[PDB]
């Protein structure tokens, strides 16, 4: 990769994974699948950090948060209960672990199986309590793709917050643990049993 | 393949009708497909549907119900709003069917349905969400069922002579009530 | 599974007695001859892409 010896100089191992075009230690965003078209450009991450820490001002903007990293704002989903708010090296940390426990199940392509995760546990069409006079019946609606991308992300971090809740199993595990639950779905995660009876009742609702 | 309904048009409705007719044809004969002729010496409007025009059924139906309508001295919009709608049908009394009225009487009775400067039907058709006409002895209604009977109900309480307030008061009560559900 | 995709192209307002719920009207994308009357829960703007269940269904006005 023609190295270059300065006089404090980059260690090896750096200048080799990222002139070898990987864009982490360990992973690469090249190698990343989206299914739907809503999902395309709101799931949207193409380029290379390799902290998934940015001092993102989208706050500013409504959609211009469909432009914020997807592994920058698991990351930040993390940092949900109050007693770890304001602490978001403690999350990207805990996503870095995350990210060595899914390669090491069998798993060659984490980023894709997080990306399919996103895929799989947005819901399609919901409910609303529109009123109706009264007893308020429950309106079928079909959820933004960009409120589906939310829900998903939010059913994620819960559930697998609400597993590793009172448990020995670190939050990684039960982080990647739900990921690869919900990766493919298996009715065995949270987020896509939520999905799936939000869907249910939205169904039932029509 | 064709088929051929032919409404006849009143003489004091025709005059509207020849001069918002470029408005009128346009909606029917390019949304709908169908062909409109006129025959400005018997009166009369003819609609047809031929094998070159696209298989829907009532399409021609609603055609003649919008002419019809519009016929009964309804406006333009709510016409081509029952071409969009099925909900939307059109009910017809006269004064003399619920109480019998002569003279004067009769015609008071109009000005407590029409009220000062309309003020009066305006009120009923907001809260009711229909159209209505006060011809002569003649009164239609427009809009969906469960609507078009509250108006008439609302209606008919003034025809008996009931104070407007009361009708009001029963006209918000309605409203209200259905606003709701 | 019948995923149907959906492209809300024309804005209309906020309906529901909250205040929330976007009516939309939609282009199909799998058969572009289709165009749906659809309520969404969630921010939406133009030229975006759904995903419905049942195409067939239409809105009106939401109380």
């Amino acid at each position: 990769f023609t190295p270059v010896v300065l006089a404090t100089p980059i260690p090896e191992e750096v200048q080799q994974a990222q002139t070898e075009i990987k864009l982490f230690n360990k992973w690469s965003f090249e190698e990343v699948e989206v299914k739907d078209a809503s999902l395309v450009d709101y799931v949207q991450v193409r380029q290379p950090i390799f902290v998934a820490h940015t001092a993102g001002r989208y706050a500013n903007k409504r959609f211009r948060k469909a432009q914020c990293p997807i592994i920058e704002r698991l990351t930040n989903s993390l940092m949900m209960n109050g007693r770890n708010n304001g602490k978001k090296l403690k999350a990207v940390r805990i996503i870095k672990h995350t990210l060595d426990i899914i390669n090491v199940l069998t798993d060659q392509n984490p980023i894709q199986v997080v990306v399919d995760a996103i895929t799989n546990t947005g819901p399609r069409e919901d409910t609303t309590r529109v009123g109706g006079g009264g007893a308020a019946r429950r309106q079928a609606v079909d959820v933004s793709p960009l409120r589906r991308v939310n829900q998903a992300i939010a059913l994620l971090t819960i559930g697998a917050r609400e597993a590793a809740f009172r448990n020995i199993k670190t939050i990684a595990e039960t982080l990647a643990e739900e990921l690869i639950n919900a990766a493919k779905g298996s009715s065995t995660s949270y987020a896509i049993k939520k999905k799936d009876e939000l869907e249910r009742v939205a169904k039932s609702n029509r | 393949k064709f088929e051929s309904r032919k409404i006849m048009v009143p003489p004091h409705r025709m005059t509207p009708l020849r001069n918002s007719w470029t408005k009128i044809y346009p909606p029917l004969v390019e949304h709908l497909k169908l062909q409109v002729r006129m025959n400005l010496k018997t009166k009369s409007v003819e609609l047809r549907t031929n094998p070159k025009f696209t298989t829907d059924p009532g399409a021609l139906q609603k055609g003649a119900d919008f002419i019809k309508a519009f016929t009964l001295g309804f406006d333009l919009d709510d016409s081509i709003a029952l071409l969009r709608l099925d909900d939307l049908y059109i009910e017809t009394f006269e004064v003399k069917d619920v109480k019998t009225l002569t003279g004067d009487h009769l015609s008071r009775a109009i000005g407590r349905i029409a009220g000062k400067d309309g003020k009066t039907k305006f009120a009923i058709e907001n809260a009711t969400r229909t159209r209505i006409v006060l011809a002569d002895s003649k009164i239609h209604i427009l809009g969906g069922f469960t609507h078009i009977r509250m108006a008439r109900e609302s209606v008919v309480s003034l025809i008996l002579g009931s104070p407007p307030g009361k009708v009001y008061g029963n006209l918000r009560t309605v409203a209200s009530r259905l606003k709701e559900r | 599974t019948p995923v149907t995709l959906a492209k809300v192209i024309k804005v209309l307002g906020r309906t529901g007695s909250r205040g929330g719920v976007t009516q939309v009207r939609v282009e199909f994308l799998e058969d572009t001859s289709r165009t749906i009357v659809r309520n969404v829960k969630g921010p939406v703007r133009e030229n975006d892409i759904l995903v419905l269940m049942e195409s067939e269904r239409e809105a009106r006005r939401l109380r």
